[PDB]
């Protein structure tokens, strides 16, 4: 059964790093099984959230798709949204979602 | 010496693999050990193992909702010769 | 002392309270009894119990005509612990 | 499973005495269900037998009926035939032909 960190919206203070952690102490057993673990990074002109949850990649999350969904890590990707720097991934092994990696892995 | 309970920590993540348990991290198990007698009083001879096994209350999550349950028989509490 | 095969002699009739056994009349059944170590090496410490169990040959009548057979596993062998 | 003592007819030395040992070594587990223990005491003017078997008690044996077959005793009870002394118990309970009983039990 899927695991993923599943702390909703939080405060973070991930910014200029290659990676971080989610700092979310919540690790949950997603309630259905066709769901994936998804984080958000966004960042506007007054702070930073990360946002973690489990959801079924066949629906949209904030209007997106998540693309990526198969992957065991969450790599983020950028969206365009205006007037903040929005960041999401989605990956499916037990707590992916609990590191983020910008740009790929080296 | 003689047949007793020991004390025995056990860790969800590190022992038992268990990544979705919120609370507590682990908790004693127990288990039995200790010498028993040759013959019986009411094959092999007497053995140490557990007699009274007690349940643990745990918390974890659904989806964002917490669930407090409990896992009967995780909790070594008497051992008997047997 | 370790763990190990004992001796024990069964009469059919007296111990086990058979008394449609032709031939033997007993038999060594053995058992199994001695120190094992605390942890393991792949609840409660090991035990010493049987591991290789043999059968036993035996004679008995059905009406006038005798009948040879034999039971399996009335013979511990070997020991083990765990 | 009722057992008997069913050696068939031996020579015996039971005589001039309340009660007997049958010295019969083979107890067997009767091949019918329904049969009960026999034993057959004879004595003609050369020697004694004595006869264990296992036999159904509606099924006449030596031409005689089994009328004790419910008891657990064998007690011996003489029959009338000419040229000899012939006595004939049946009984049910576990080798219960191994000790025959004349005349009733104290």
């Amino acid at each position: 059964p899927q695991l993923c960190k599943f702390c909703d919206v939080r405060f973070s203070t991930c910014d200029n790093q290659k990676s971080c952690m989610s700092n979310c102490s919540i690790t949950s057993i997603c309630e259905k099984p066709q769901e994936v673990c998804v984080a958000v990074w966004r960042k506007n002109d007054e702070n930073i959230t990360l946002e973690t949850v489990c959801h079924d990649p066949k629906l949209p999350y904030h209007d997106f798709i998540l693309e990526d969904a198969a992957s065991p890590k969450c790599i983020m990707k950028e969206k365009k949204k205006p007037g903040e720097t929005f960041f999401m991934c989605s990956c499916s092994s037990d707590e992916c979602n609990d590191n983020i990696i910008f740009s790929e892995e080296y | 010496e003689n047949c007793c309970v020991r004390p025995l920590y056990i860790d969800f993540r590190q022992d038992l693999g268990w990544k979705w348990v919120h609370e507590p991290k682990g908790y004693y198990a127990n288990f039995c050990s200790g010498p028993c007698p040759y013959l019986r009083s009411a094959s092999a001879s007497p053995c140490c193992v557990p007699q009274d096994l007690e349940p643990l209350t745990i918390l974890y999550y659904v989806g964002r909702t917490p669930k407090v349950e409990q896992l009967s028989n995780m909790v070594v509490k008497s051992c008997k010769c047997s």
